C-alpha cells in the first residue's frame, strides 16, 4: 500500500506564498511520476501539476501556470509545490498522487488518466 | 517458377506489417478516445495477450503442416481485420481483452508465414527466398513508423486515423493471401537443426525483453523534453538496419556449409558487446549506436537460422520446428521476466537491468564459443 501525507496547508493573506510537502512512503519514489491535485469547495478534483519521474518535465494547469512550481526530492522521497501570489481562487484542499505505473511518462501514458493512490489532503485557505 | 509465390508472399508481408498506429497504442488507449486508466491497461488488458499467444501457439504448430499453410495465413488475415475493427469501434475493458485475444491469434499464426515458402519453392532458392521475406517485414515496419511520426507531427492527425490507415493496410494484405498458391503433399535429431533451434529459443527470449526497456534506458541516460521524437527516429533507423542486414543474407554469395557456425559465434559476441555498450556508456549517441548494432546483428542471425534449419529438415515439418522454437521462446521470456522485473521477483531498475541482459547474451555466446573440444 502506498501512503501519502500532505503537509503545509494553512491560512495565508492574499499575495503571500506557501510551500506544500507530501512525504511518500511504500514505493520506489525514483520511478513514479507524482502530481498535485486540488478540490475547491464546490467542484471536483482537478489537475494542478505533475513532474515526470526523471524530474525534467513539469506540466501545469493553465490557471496556475506562472505562479506554481512543482519540485521533487528523490533523496527524501518528498515532493513539494511552491505557491506564489496566492489569489482568492486558490482556496482548495490539495492532494498528492502517484502514477499507477512506474514509467508513465516514458510509455506516453496520458497524464489525466495516470495518477491514483491519492493522499489525505491539506486545507489551503487563501483569504482576502 | 520461384517468382510468383515469393512476390505474393512478400506483398502480403509488407502490407500486413505496415501499420502506422502501432507506436501510438498506449496514447490511444489511455487518451481521450477510451480513457482506459494506466493500471487497467497494464494489468487487465496487456497480460491477456501473452496468455492468448501462448495458448494459441499450440494448435498453430500442431496443425499447420497437416492443413497446408495457406489456411493459416488466411486465418491470420481475418484475425487482423478483427483486432482493428474492435480497436477502432471497441470501448471498454472486456472489449480490449477480446482485442488482445485476437491479436494473440494474429501473432501466433506468423509461423505459417515463415514456414509456407519452403513448401512451394525448390531447395536451391532457400537462401534468396529467406532474405526477402524477412526484410520486407522490417522495411514495412520502419515505413509505418516513419509515416505515423510524420503524419502526427507535420500534419496533426488523430490516432483514430492512424488506426484507420492500419486497418486499410491489413485489409489489403488479406486480399492478397487468397491468391497464394496452395502447396502439394522428433526431427531435432540433426545437430545443425537442433543447435540453431537452441539459439532461436534463448536468443529470441532476450531480444523481446530488451525491446520493452530500450526507451526507458534512454530516458534514464539523457532526460530530455524532446526525447519522444528521438526515441521514434532511432527505433525506425534500427529496424531499417535489420532490413538491409536480413536482405544481404540472401544476396551476398557465400558458402554456408562451413560458415554456419562462424556467423553464429562471431555475431553472437556482437549482440553481447553492444548491450554492454548501452548500459556502461554515458554518451547517449553511443547508446543509440549500440541499439542499431544489437537489432541489426540479431536480425542477421534469424535469417540464417530459418534458412539453415529448413535446409537440414529431412521431412516437411517447417511449421513444427519453427512453431516449437517460438513457443519455448515465450516460455523463457515469461519466466525470466518475472524473476528480473516483476516486484514478486528481484524488482531490478532499468539502471542495472541491461547488465543482466548483456550478461544473459554473453552466456549464449559462451556456449557456442565453447563448442571446440581438442
Ligand atoms: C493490439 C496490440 N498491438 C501490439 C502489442 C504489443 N505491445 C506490448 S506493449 C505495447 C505498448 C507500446 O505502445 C505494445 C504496442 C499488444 N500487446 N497489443
Ligand atoms: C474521455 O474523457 C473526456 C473528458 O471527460 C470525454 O469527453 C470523452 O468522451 C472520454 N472518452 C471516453 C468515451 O472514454
Amino acid at each position: 500500500q502506498v501512503q501519502l501525507v500532505e503537509s503545509g496547508g494553512g491560512l495565508v493573506q492574499a499575495g503571500d506564498s506557501l510551500r506544500l510537502s507530501c512525504a511518500a512512503s511504500g514505493l520506489t519514489f525514483s520511478r513514479y511520476d507524482m502530481a498535485w491535485f486540488r478540490q475547491a469547495p464546490g467542484k471536483e478534483r482537478e489537475f494542478v501539476a505533475a513532474i515526470t519521474w526523471t524530474g525534467s518535465i513539469t506540466d501545469y494547469a493553465d490557471s496556475v501556470k506562472g505562479r506554481f512550481t512543482i519540485s521533487r526530492d528523490n533523496a527524501k522521497n518528498t515532493i513539494y509545490l511552491q505557491m506564489n501570489s496566492l489569489k482568492p481562487e486558490d482556496t482548495a484542499v490539495y492532494y498528492c498522487a502517484a502514477a499507477q505505473v512506474p514509467y508513465g511518462s516514458t510509455l506516453k501514458f496520458n497524464l489525466r488518466t495516470l495518477f491514483g493512490s491519492w493522499g489525505q489532503g491539506t486545507q489551503v485557505t487563501v483569504s482576502s | 517458377s520461384w517468382i510468383y509465390p515469393t512476390v505474393i508472399l512478400c506483398l502480403f508481408g509488407f502490407f500486413s506489417m505496415m501499420r502506422p498506429s502501432e507506436p501510438f497504442l498506449i496514447p490511444y488507449l489511455s487518451g481521450p478516445d477510451k480513457n482506459l486508466t494506466s493500471a487497467e491497461i497494464t494489468n487487465e488488458i496487456f497480460p491477456v495477450w501473452t496468455y492468448s499467444y501462448l495458448v494459441l501457439l499450440l494448435p498453430v504448430f500442431v496443425l499447420t503442416d497437416y492443413v497446408r499453410y495457406k489456411p493459416v495465413i488466411i486465418l491470420q488475415g481475418i484475425s487482423f481485420i478483427i483486432t482493428w475493427l474492435l480497436l477502432l469501434f471497441g470501448q471498454g475493458v472486456k472489449t480490449m481483452q477480446v482485442v488482445e485475444f485476437f491479436y494473440g491469434m494474429v501473432t501466433a499464426a506468423e509461423v505459417a508465414y515463415y514456414a509456407y515458402i519452403y513448401s512451394v519453392v525448390s531447395p536451391e532458392h532457400y537462401q534468396r527466398v529467406s532474405g526477402y521475406c524477412r526484410s520486407v517485414t522490417l522495411a514495412a515496419y520502419t515505413a509505418g513508423s516513419v509515416l505515423a511520426q510524420l503524419l502526427v507531427s507535420l500534419a496533426n492527425m488523430s490516432y483514430f486515423y492512424l488506426n484507420v490507415i492500419s486497418l486499410a493496410s491489413v485489409s489489403v494484405a488479406f486480399l492478397f493471401s487468397l491468391f497464394l498458391p496452395m502447396p502439394k503433399k522428433e526431427c531435432y535429431s540433426s545437430k545443425r537443426l537442433f543447435y540453431w533451434s537452441l539459439w532461436w529459443a534463448f536468443a529470441t527470449a532476450g531480444f523481446n525483453q530488451v525491446l520493452n526497456y530500450v526507451q526507458i534506458l534512454w530516458d534514464y541516460k539523457a532526460p530530455s523534453q524532446d526525447s519522444s521524437i528521438y526515441n521514434g527516429a532511432v527505433e525506425a533507423i534500427a529496424t531499417f538496419g535489420g532490413a538491409v542486414a536480413a536482405f544481404a543474407v540472401g544476396y551476398v554469395k557465400v558458402n554456408w556449409d562451413l560458415l554456419g557456425e562462424l556467423a553464429l559465434v562471431v555475431f553472437s559476441v556482437v549482440n553481447a558487446g553492444s548491450l554492454f555498450l548501452m548500459h556502461y556508456t554515458a554518451n547517449i549517441w553511443a547508446c543509440y549506436a549500440g541499439y542499431l548494432i544489437f537489432k541489426s546483428s540479431y536480425m542477421l542471425l534469424i535469417t540464417i537460422a530459418v534458412f539453415q534449419i529448413a535446409v537440414n529438415l529431412n521431412v516437411e515439418r517447417y511449421a513444427l520446428v519453427f512453431g516449437i522454437n517460438t513457443f519455448i521462446a515465450l516460455v523463457i521470456q515469461t519466466i525470466m521476466t518475472v524473476i528480473v522485473v516483476d516486484q514478486r521477483g528481484l524488482n531490478l531498475p532499468v539502471s542495472i537491468q541491461f547488465l543482466v541482459y548483456g550478461s544473459y547474451f554473453a552466456v549464449i555466446a559462451g556456449i557456442f564459443l565453447m563448442r571446440s573440444m581438442y
